């Protein structure tokens, strides 16, 4: 297949400034001097939407600051400048030959300045205890960029594959994201141990946060 | 005016069968050549089949994941395009499109707004709803956060409200995660005064329509 190397995964991108999205072919596209690659933009919910069809042409209606560019295996989405509505999903799609095949996909965010998380921790309701299992939510609210380390510790045990974190989307007016991690043991593993801490780093704290609870402790 | 519509999607077990459908209109279908793509719980794009024209010999094609269990065909009479799915697996969840052309060179293309199809052992059940109660440790600054843990609820999708939705200002309800055991989780948070925590009631109101359950829970400091 003509497998399509899409970069980068995530770009934010301060609007009014250009939003650089790329595609790499493991082979050419193209055939006679037509490179047969096309992007799509797909907002929440709704079908992708094509923008640029054959490299380089704006497809009809679709706004003058898309423009489309490259030939071969080597290809670029340009936006600029960029306007808050073209936070979605973006992705390259290669038409010259079955299996058609598509980029990984770009989500393509607004960026702005640092903020930093606000920390809080939870610990399992004496109601979900009794029915075997327990849940320890740690949440970061409201914060940019959307990179944080978040580390759980029992008992200064750093865990590992048994915690599951969950980001919002973009907020539509501060542009922040909130984070959770949900650490999950059984009942007994949970009261085998005494102190539970998540510790998070994240650009806009000088020193990474711990916040931590001693097991049943009001 | 041209449209797609598919149809046809729904819960299914592994191992099990659905047939999806798409119908076209305002377009010379049988002129078109029609894919089936779909778009994972992760939100990305796969193609899954193509299907060409009569003078084509009604050339058929197929994703390696999904050749020898789906099966695209066409009715030009009908302007229609179906998938026969068989033997179903959870890697098969996801929204299924149906469109044209794809392939080849062309200055416009036509989308359907999907069909949704969720492959799982799992029976549909209501979430319990467990509070995530403010901490009795201070904050800082004067602002709590407390919220609902949605937990172990199927299929997709539940909503959450607070107080009736006459609190909405600083909620976050987080996307579901589809948890080991097959059923899924999410929380539900919002920040509040902490002067209010002894006034103010706090209760999330968590719908879940597969079950036809509501389930309110009042959040208080333990």
């Amino acid at each position: 297949d003509i497998v399509l190397t899409q970069s980068p995964a995530s770009l934010a991108v301060s609007l009014g400034q250009r939003a650089t999205i790329s595609c790499r072919a493991s082979e050419s596209v193209d055939i006679y001097g037509i490179s047969f690659m096309n992007w799509f933009q797909q907002r929440p919910g709704q079908p992708p939407k094509l923008l640029i069809y054959a490299a380089s042409n704006r497809g009809s209606g679709v706004p003058a600051r898309f423009s489309g560019s490259g030939s071969g295996t080597d290809f670029s989405l340009n936006i600029h400048p960029m306007e808050e509505d073209d936070t979605a999903m973006y992705f390259c799609q290669q038409s010259k030959e079955v299996p058609w095949t598509f980029g990984g996909g770009t989500k393509l965010e607004i960026k702005r300045t640092v903020a930093a998380p606000s920390v809080f921790i939870f610990p399992p309701s004496d109601e979900q205890l009794k029915s075997g299992t327990a849940s320890v939510v740690c949440l970061l609210n409201n914060f940019y960029p959307r990179e944080a380390k978040v580390q759980w510790k029992v008992d200064n045990a750093l865990q590992s594959g048994n915690s599951q974190e969950s980001v919002t989307e973009q907020d539509s007016k501060d542009s922040t994201y909130s984070l959770s991690s949900t650490l999950t043991l059984s009942k007994a593993d949970y009261e085998k141990h005494k102190v539970y801490a998540c510790e998070v780093t994240h650009q806009g704290l000088s020193s990474p946060v711990t916040k931590s609870f001693n097991r049943g402790e009001c | 005016e041209v449209k797609l519509e598919e149809s046809g999607g729904g819960l299914v077990q592994p191992g099990g069968s659905m047939k999806l459908s798409c119908v076209a209109s305002g377009i010379t279908f049988s002129n078109s050549w029609m894919s089936w793509v779909r778009q994972s719980p992760e939100k990305g794009l796969e193609w899954v089949a193509e299907i060409r024209l009569k003078a084509q010999n009604y050339a058929t094609h197929y994703a390696a994941s999904v050749k020898g269990r789906f099966t695209i065909s066409r009715d030009d009479s009908k302007s229609s395009v179906y998938l026969q799915m068989n033997n179903l697996r959870p890697e098969d969840t996801g929204i299924y499109y149906c469109t044209t052309p794809l392939g080849g060179y062309f200055d416009m293309d036509y989308w359907g707004q999907g069909t949704s199809l969720t492959v799982s052992s799992a029976s549909t059940k209501g979430p319990s709803v467990f509070p995530l109660a403010p901490s009795s440790k201070s904050t800082s600054g004067g602002t709590a956060a407390l919220g609902c843990l949605v937990k172990d609820y199927f299929p997709e999708p539940v909503t959450v409200s607070w107080n009736s939705g006459a609190l909405t200002s600083g909620v976050h309800t987080f996307p579901a995660v589809l948890q080991s055991s097959g059923l899924y989780s999410l929380s539900s948070v919002v920040t509040v005064p902490s002067s209010s925590l002894g006034t103010q009631t706090y209760i999330c109101n968590v719908n879940h329509k597969p079950s036809n359950t509501k389930v309110d829970k009042r959040v208080e400091p333990k």
